[PDB]
Formats: structure tokens, C-alpha cells, sequence
RNA sequence: GGGGAUAAGCUCCGUGCGUCGAGAGGGAAACAGCCCAGAUCGCCGGCUAAGGCCCCUAAGCGUGUGCUAAGUGGAAAAGGAU
RNA sequence: UCAACCAUAGACUCGGCGAAAUUGCACUACGAGUAAAGAUGCUCGUUACGCGCGGCAGGACGAAAAGACCCCGGGACCUUCA
RNA sequence: AUGGUUUGGCACCUCGAUGUCGGCUCGUCGCAUCCUGGGGCUGGAGCAGGUCCCAAGGGUUGGGCUGUUCGCCCAUUAAAGCGGCACGCGAGCUGGGUUUAGAACGUCGUGAGACAGUUCGGUCUCUAUCCGCCGCGCGCGUCAGAAGCUUGAGGAAACCUGUC
RNA sequence: ACAGGAUAACCGCUGAAAGCAUCUAAGCGGGAAACCUCUUCCAAGACCAGGCUUCUCACCCUCUAGGAGGGAUAAGGCCCCC
């Protein structure tokens, strides 16, 4: 029958993807990719076995045509009137990693499963992460041909 | 200044022009300015 | 800077000026306040003063609390609270061991006075919120401190967040800005200060220069 | 295009320096910079001139040549001859005088216009109606001469405000 | 108005192929 | 689960599947997936062979 | 085609026109009447339709030539518009 | 205006006895939509640790009463140059 | 052409019940802004305006008459905004009106009786299960158990204005 | 509140495309009770569940000693009590 993996088979590999004058939503695919596990032939879309992620230089994300000033990312308190909304920019200089955050989290499915996936995803707005120790592989956003 | 969706010239002076996506009028009458709206 | 102290308040009375007016004050127990700790960007994350005030037995003190009182070097108090600062140019001023009490401050000064506010308990939203309650005649049958109506209809079909209900009033902490110090007297270890301050007589306050006015 | 296709000639006292798109003049009268847009060539011409062309005709390489253009001349113009503003006043008790490198304007207000001098303008005084302004960079000379010229409402019925030298404004009456 | 709008111009849609129940 | 094996081998599931068609592979995608996940070396196989079986230039009218 | 304001998710007729009704399944975000297609049951087999192939979401961040700068796309008129 | 305070009976707490209407279910969110055209239950998202206590009454088109208004059908009673 | 607030058209949910006007209370939203704020043009001298644009942060009175909404009026005001939310809100209140049964006037009707005609009078039920909301706890968690002091993501509140 | 930032309408500077002109297409500025900061308050159930410190930082038993289970404790806290 059909593969099904077993309380040891899910292997965790670290990437780490350089966001500088990449873009978001190419980006944020990408790493969503690798953290659902697609990338992976062992794919159980019940499991999480994708790959932990971590993206630095998010500050330096490449944003096309005025988005970084007329697409907002808004937010809703609970309360009326309480619809707060924050430009690419505004967030870019506020909370560097709020934008490619919000960009994976919306590629990623809006489940328990997702949430358990957000853990794997680690974003640092400089260049440098404290995640060292855990070897992460550099991983460069290709595509495959045809 | 005027705001219409129709903004012409008004006489010889007056010269059309887009600004920061607008269709803008000016002329040295500024009686004549206007802008699309 | 931004100094401040806690104190104690005592209760109101009232003072004369120099011009004869009459002037409420609140006598507020700026007492011998000791810094225990200091606050650094580079261990913290901000920049503050922990200061300590109020005498207390050494054996009603918690262990930890000691440990942490004897660690900065002086004998424990009763009541702990920081004061943020804007800047290390702010808490180099602060050693540890340091005592301040109401010299600090001068005749004429602006503070804030922080302090917890009394508690109203249980209340309803005339006594809490200021409702007009409705009629007590003219046929109100039994609304006569109710708020009323809570919403809208099925087009909302919910009550908003945030609507002004009943429910504990007091006991928060309050914020009077801009109190002027109509007097300082060091020999008593007080401060005169004009007007109301949060909280019962024996409620700790803490006594900052106004963010605002200096 | 059309303004871009002719160089700029360079006099004696200038000193050009280029590494790619990036571009420093020094003169006499100080010292300028630029980072010319990409798409926009450059180059350092054998007759002590700066040539500046563009390789493709779409219209935004077509705009950026003339404009490139346009600025090293007034780059290098202002670096070596400078430029100046003349202004002048009118209006009874409109003046102006100079309170180090600041200015103070009287203008018919409660109290005086102090005009702080920013970084790499100065400013002179021929007379308390009239006055100057001087710089290496157009833009900074044009934006304050105009944040000067815009201190009072425009009075076209008798014309109390700063203006420029040769300016011809607009007037009207009121008559009752 | 607008929600009769939307719901109309709804079927010019590569699915709908122009056509909806009540348009 | 081929798509993933078989970008990982650089090539797309479906000029994978045109490839497999070409050389006449009934082989099903279950197998295929099974392969991808116990036998990657003979997945790799079947890819070479694929790709030896695409034409040229795949968008190309032919 | 009538009535209606050549309005109504309006009404009244016609149509070896359809579908729902009494019709599941796939697409249309969801969505009786639209599109595909008419479910005998089973299969961890394959080809397809409509519709789709960056991630959610299966399949293409497909190839080539151009266009678009308005996030047009991802509502709209007379009319205005180097 | 403009409401404040006091007591008492309840409400609240403890002990004891111990109902009720109601009830298709249930680990019963919000927005914008969609839908028998006003959605806890559908879609896309947003928000939300689990369980209680006191309270408020916006919704559950809440409970109650097979709408009395309207119409249809049938009665009853009343009137009269039926 | 917008909008969908008016009168309407349709008669699509609801007639084994979706309670109605107005007011009271509580609000919340939009801006098509009444004031405050910013500005362009003016047949704008100045005061004061007119018109248009931006702007919804806050504020936007109390009374006489009327059931009234609306409106008129009185004094004021910086201003006395326009609208939506089941013409917001009756398991929150009233019940003056409309809209039962009584009675009367006028009119119609032979009559019984009728009148978007008037008039006087005339039961407003419910212990809150769920969501929601206001507040308060219990449990567990935050990779040992505890304690003190805290950061502030993210929310809430506040935001008015005149006279001299 | 002051103050700052970024802005709306708007005022502009330098400037082409288009030998001129043009507030703009590259650039640079100014600009409102709106927006973000600022003020007050809640807040790490902020599931990225944070941070700075301090205290205890230690015993037995049973299953066959695998992973646990039970007990007694410390720091400390709770209950009772005022």
C-alpha cells in the first residue's frame, strides 16, 4: 500500500534563504513549499514533515509598483472602528518580518497543521541568524525548466 | 480651482497636463486652474 | 530624567499661599526610597531605576526577595517599582545603595502621581460610566438605573466589544498629571501636593516629574 | 533627447570624477554629486566635456537623457560660477536683514520671520528691500528662495510680499 | 445596487460561460 | 509525491508523464510514487528515460 | 415577444430549447435552475470534459512575440483627456 | 436639571428540600460575502487556551399562543324594501 | 449616472406569529462636513462671505406647541449636521398615537353597521440554555518548582471649544 | 497637550520627454484636529506563551529498573484563623 511515514521517518533539514531583492511572493511560495514539504516524496499532507526555514534580510524584500505605499496590511482589534491598517512600508521600518511572516502564513493552509507549521519558519531582518549551530543549508530559488 | 470630470481649456493660455495621475489644467488665469475630480 | 520617588499618601488638608488662597493639597510620604537595581539596554533592554520603599521585617520577606535586596547590597523594603527613564544619560545618575527622598523634587514643580484608585466595587454603569438611567415615573417599570438597550438588531445580531457595562470599578491604577508641589518639607519627609491623589490614605503612589510640564 | 545629445563643456577650474553611473565634481566654488539614472550613458570626452547618451528610444531613457543633461550643466555651473537668487520687497515696513547667516524678514506680522540659512546656501543683503540668495545647487537655491517668496500671502491689490527680481505678478482692485 | 450587481456581473466568468441562474 | 521526486531530479511531472508516454511506460502513478519514495534511483531511471524520450524543444508544434 | 420605465430575482406567452423540479458528481470561492457530465456496485488503475496548473490547491513562478503601469486585471455611464 | 446616600425584602454566599416553560442536534465565534434574497453551522479570511460564577439583554428571525390584521374556505350571530 | 433614505412597483423568506409610530436609555457606523482644522478660485480691499477640494479626531444645547417624526417659535451657541444599523434598540422602558371590544359627533347607509374623519377611555407576559458583551475566578500550560521587578507585540481610552 | 514623522487637498524647487514650458516621468521639499509616534490604561494564553534577577537547587520506595508510578520534602504557596 501507499507510504505512509512513522514516528521517525519525518527528517528535519534546516534551509535558509537570503531575501535580498528577491521577491515576496516569490519568496514566500517558496519557503511555504519547503515547509509544507512538497518539496519532499515522502508528502503526507496530514503530516509536517517540511523543512525548517529560516529567511534573513527580510528588510530588503523587493516590493513591485506602488505596494509599498498603497497595499495596506490591515487589522481588526474586535472592536468597532477598531480597523487599524499599516502600509508594506510602514511595516517594513516598524516590524522588518511581518511582511514575509503574513506572506507565508497566508500560503500556507489555515489550519492546526499550519500553525504547527509556522514554528519551523524563523525570519530575521538582517543578515545574520542565530541558527548557526544547526547548519542550515543556503537554498536559492530556482526553476525548474521545461 | 475647479474639480469636474470635464476640464478643458478655457482660453489659449490655458494648457493641459497629467500630474500625478491627473488630468490638470493651468494657465496664468488662475481662474482657469483646474483638475480632474 | 524623568525623577520620581514612592511615597505614601496620608491623606488631604489644606495649606495658604503667599497671595492668602486656599490651596488642597494631599500629603504624600516621599519617604527614604533605596535603588536596587538598574535597568540597561545592554543587560534589559531599556533603561530604568528599581527603587525600594517601605520598612518591613526581614523575616515577613520572601527568600527571593531577600536574596535579590542582599545581591544589590542593602536591607529589604516592602514595596518595588521601576521607573522607566529615556536614556543610559538618565540612569547613570542612579547608583545602587542610593537613597532618595523628597529633596529631589522643589517647590513649585509639576508631577504625575501614579497610585491605585479606590475600589467601587461592583457597579452599575450610571455609577460607572456616567448612564442617565431612565424615569422613575412616568410608567418605567423597573429601569429606573438600567443602561438600557445593548445593541442593535439582527443586522449587527451582536453586542459590540467594548460596551460600557456593569461590572468592578476601581482598584486600577491612575495616572494624575501635572500636580503642582506646593510644598517639600524634608524634615518630615513629605510633599504638599496640590490636589487629589489616587488611591486610600496608606495607598503606596509613585510621584514622577510631569512628563509634560518638566 | 534633443537637449541631451549636446555635451557640457567643462572649463579650467573643474575637476570631474566618475566611477560608472556615479559622478563628483569639484570647482572653485566647492564641490557637487550625482548618481546619474542607469539607463542613461556616460562619458568622459576627449575635448574636456562630459558626453551623455542613451542607448535605446523608449520615452522614459528619452526623458532621463535631456534631464541627466540639464543637470550635470547646472552641476558643473554651479560648481564653478555658482548660483544666485536676486529678491526684493515691497510694501511699507516689509523688510529684511541679516541676523548672522539667518534672516529676519518684517512683514506685517506680530513678530519676525527668522529664516534659518540650511547647509550650503548663503544669503546677502543689498538693502533691507532687497536681498540674495547663493549656492552651488539650483534646487536648494530655487527651494528656498520660494519658501521665502511664499512667507505671505499673495496681496495682488498692493502687492506687499517678497518677490523675485523681474517678477510680474498678477493685481486686481478693490475698489470700496 | 451593489449586491445584485456582483451577483450578476458574476457570470462573466470563464465558467459560467456568460449565463447564471437569476443572471 | 512524483513532483516532488521528480524536481528533485530536475524535471517537471508533467513532461515526466509526456516522457513516460513516449517511451511507452504504463508504469501508474502509485508505483511511481512508491519508487519516489523506496527506490529513488530507479525513479531517476525512469526520468533519464523520460527525458530521452521528450522531444527537443517541447513547445514546439511537432 | 407583449405588459412594465423596452425596470424588476417582475409578470404573461411562444420555442422536438435547456436544466432544476425529480439529478448526484466536477467547475463557478460558497451558490436548485449557468458550464461539463446523466451516478448499477467495487478498485490505493488509466484518458479526458468544463475549468484550471506561483502558495492556499492537483497540475506550468510553461515557451515565443508584443501590450499594459492603472494592482488595470480583480465592476460602471454620458463625457473629459499632449 | 442630576443624581447621591441609608435600611429592609429579594438578588449574592453556605446548609436543606427542590420545580418550570423549552429542547432536532452540538466541543453552538466575528467580518465581508453566498444562500428561500437578514447564517453559530456554507465560502474566503480574522479572532479565539479549557471550565465555571455574577451580571446585560444585541441575536439565536428567542419562549408562549396551528397570526386576531389581510386573503381563501366554512361557521355563527345581526340587519333588511334578499 | 451614483445612492438606496422618499412615495412606489414585484410579492422572494417569514401569517403552527419577524410586535407598530414617536419618545427614553444605550450606542455604533458612513461622510454626501454643521462647527472646529487645512487649502484653491473669487465680481476676495479689510471684517465677513460665496463656491470648490481635503478632512469623520472630537463636539454638535435647553425649552413652548403637537402623540407626533418633521416643522414653526423662543433664548442660546463655535456649531445647533445629514443618513444607516428590522425607518438601530419594547425577552431594555414607555404606550401619548395607530390598531379590538364601550360611548359620542359629523357623514354614508332603510338597517345591522362603516369612515388613511374626529373625540373620551382602554392588561405591554417570560427565573437567559447558546452565541455575544461586561466583569471575576478555577484548572492546565509557557520543559524543574517558586518568587520579585518588568519589556510592550497588540489593543482600549482620550482627542471638543469659546470670550477677552 | 507640546513636539516629531509620514501624508490628503494644496503650494512648490530642480527638470526632461517635447531645443521652450511643465510640481514628475528620475529626484528633492513644505503641508491639516485625520494617520503613525507622543499622553493614560490593559497586556507574554504575545503557543515566537518573552526578558532581568533571586530562592530551592534534594530524597526514598515499587514495577524491573526501560520508561514510569507512588510517597516524603525544600523554596514557596494554599486552606483554617484576625
Amino acid at each position: 500500500p501507499t507510504y505512509t511515514p512513522k514516528a521517525g521517518d519525518t527528517t528535519r533539514s534546516w534551509y535558509v534563504i537570503d531575501a535580498s531583492d528577491v521577491v515576496l511572493g516569490r519568496l514566500a511560495s517558496a519557503a511555504a513549499t519547503l515547509l509544507r514539504g512538497k518539496h519532499k516524496p515522502t508528502f503526507t499532507p496530514n503530516v509536517d514533515g517540511g523543512d525548517f526555514v529560516i529567511v534573513i534580510n527580510a528588510d530588503k524584500i523587493a516590493v513591485s509598483g506602488d505596494k509599498l505605499t498603497k497595499k495596506f496590511a490591515y487589522r481588526h482589534s474586535g472592536y468597532p472602528g477598531g480597523l487599524r491598517k499599516r502600509t508594506i512600508g510602514e511595516l517594513l521600518e516598524k516590524h522588518p518580518t511581518r511582511v514575509v511572516e503574513n506572506a507565508i502564513i497566508g500560503m500556507l493552509p489555515h489550519n492546526k497543521l499550519g500553525r504547527q507549521i509556522q514554528k519551523k519558519l524563523k525570519v530575521y531582518a538582517g543578515p545574520d541568524h542565530p541558527h548557526a549551530a544547526q547548519q542550515p543549508i543556503p537554498f536559492e530559488i530556482k526553476q525548474v525548466a521545461q | 480651482m475647479k474639480v469636474n470630470p470635464s476640464v478643458k481649456p478655457i482660453c489659449d493660455k490655458c494648457r493641459v497636463i497629467r500630474r500625478h495621475g491627473r488630468v490638470m489644467v493651468i494657465c496664468s488665469d488662475p481662474r482657469h486652474k483646474q483638475r480632474q475630480g | 530624567a524623568r525623577k520620581g520617588i514612592l511615597g505614601t499618601k496620608l491623606g488631604m488638608t489644606q495649606v495658604f499661599d503667599e497671595n492668602n488662597k486656599v490651596v488642597p493639597v494631599t500629603v504624600v510620604k516621599a519617604g527614604p526610597n533605596v535603588v536596587t537595581r538598574i535597568r540597561t539596554t545592554e543587560r534589559d533592554g531599556y533603561s530604568a531605576v528599581q527603587l525600594a520603599y517601605g520598612e518591613i521585617s526581614p523575616r515577613k520577606v520572601i527568600k527571593p526577595v531577600a536574596g535579590q535586596f542582599a545581591a544589590a547590597g542593602v536591607n529589604p523594603r516592602r514595596h518595588v517599582a521601576e521607573l522607566r527613564l529615556d536614556d543610559e544619560a538618565a540612569v547613570a545618575e542612579y547608583e545602587v545603595g542610593q537613597e532618595l527622598t523628597a529633596e529631589i523634587f522643589s517647590d513649585g514643580a509639576y508631577v504625575d502621581v501614579t497610585g491605585t484608585s479606590k475600589g467601587k466595587g461592583f457597579a452599575g454603569t450610571m455609577k460607572r460610566h456616567g448612564f442617565r438611567g431612565q424615569g422613575a415615573a412616568h410608567g418605567a417599570q423597573a429601569v429606573h438605573r438600567r443602561p438600557g438597550s445593548i445593541g442593535g438588531c439582527a443586522t449587527p445580531g451582536r453586542v459590540f466589544k467594548g460596551t460600557r457595562m456593569s461590572g468592578r470599578m476601581g482598584n486600577d491604577r491612575v495616572t494624575t498629571q501635572n500636580l503642582k508641589v506646593h510644598k517639600v518639607d524634608a524634615e518630615n519627609g513629605v510633599l504638599l501636593i496640590k490636589g487629589a491623589i489616587p488611591g486610600r490614605n496608606g495607598g503606596l503612589v509613585v510621584v514622577r516629574s510631569a512628563i509634560k510640564r518638566g | 533627447s534633443r537637449i541631451g545629445k549636446q555635451p557640457v563643456p567643462v572649463p579650467s577650474g573643474v575637476d570631474v570624477t566618475i566611477n560608472g553611473q556615479n559622478l563628483s565634481v569639484k570647482g572653485p566654488k566647492g564641490t557637487l554629486t550625482l548618481d546619474v539614472a542607469e539607463p542613461i550613458s556616460v562619458s568622459r570626452a576627449e575635448d574636456g566635456a562630459i558626453v551623455v547618451t542613451r542607448p535605446d528610444d523608449e520615452r522614459r531613457s528619452r526623458s532621463l537623457h535631456g534631464l541627466s543633461r540639464t543637470l550635470i550643466a547646472n552641476l558643473v555651473t554651479g560648481v564653478t560660477e555658482g548660483y544666485t537668487q536676486k529678491m526684493e520687497i515691497f510694501g511699507v515696513g516689509y523688510r529684511v536683514q541679516l541676523k548672522g547667516q539667518n534672516l529676519e524678514f518684517a512683514l506685517g506680522y506680530s513678530h519676525p520671520v527668522l529664516i534659518e540659512a540650511p547647509e550650503g546656501i548663503t544669503f546677502a543683503v543689498e538693502s533691507p528691500t532687497k536681498f540674495s540668495v547663493s549656492g552651488i545647487d539650483k534646487q536648494k537655491v530655487g527651494q528656498i528662495s520660494a519658501v521665502i517668496r511664499r512667507l505671505r500671502r499673495p496681496d495682488p491689490y498692493k502687492g506687499k510680499g517678497v518677490r523675485y527680481e523681474g517678477e510680474q505678478i498678477r493685481r486686481k482692485v478693490g475698489k470700496t | 445596487a451593489k449586491r445584485g450587481r456582483k451577483k450578476r456581473d458574476r457570470k462573466h466568468s470563464k465558467a459560467n460561460h456568460g449565463k447564471r441562474p437569476n443572471a | 509525491r512524483i513532483n516532488a521526486a521528480a524536481r528533485a531530479n530536475d524535471i517537471t511531472y508533467n513532461r515526466l508523464i509526456q516522457g513516460l508516454k513516449a517511451a511507452g511506460v504504463e508504469v501508474d502513478r502509485k508505483n511511481l510514487a512508491e519508487l519516489a519514495v523506496s527506490d529513488p534511483a530507479a525513479f531517476t531511471a525512469l526520468v533519464d528515460v523520460a527525458r530521452a524520450a521528450l522531444p527537443e524543444d517541447v513547445n514546439a508544434p511537432s
